């Protein structure tokens, strides 16, 4: 457990800057999509129809 | 007298506790560098998680 957790943690630390930025970027993207979810879902359904 | 009574009562149950504590303490004690490196990397990742 210690060895494998150390491996995963050092892999994450190597990209700590990107791992930190991706949370904020994903939150911004998902919030922006949620604020227009109903038109987006309506449009997807209309495209399929 | 109280110390004598305590040592008389708690002696038969002491060897097993000593053996178990020694084994479990040596589980971590022979991995000190690994444990400390794990704690440092966990500090970094957990700080990233907590800030966001």
């Amino acid at each position: 457990v210690i060895k494998n957790l150390n491996t995963v943690l050092d892999t994450t630390v190597r990209h700590q800057k990107q791992f930190d930025e991706t949370l904020v970027n994903f939150e911004t993207l998902i919030t922006g999509l949620k604020n227009r979810a109903d038109p987006i879902a309506t449009s997807v359904a209309d495209i399929s129809d | 007298n109280v110390l004598s009574e305590t040592v008389d009562q708690t002696s038969p149950h002491l060897s097993a506790a000593l053996d178990g504590v020694a084994r479990f303490s040596e589980t971590i004690g022979k991995r000190d560098e690994d444990v400390k490196k794990l704690l440092a990397s966990a500090n970094k990742v957990a700080t990233v998680l907590g800030d966001r």
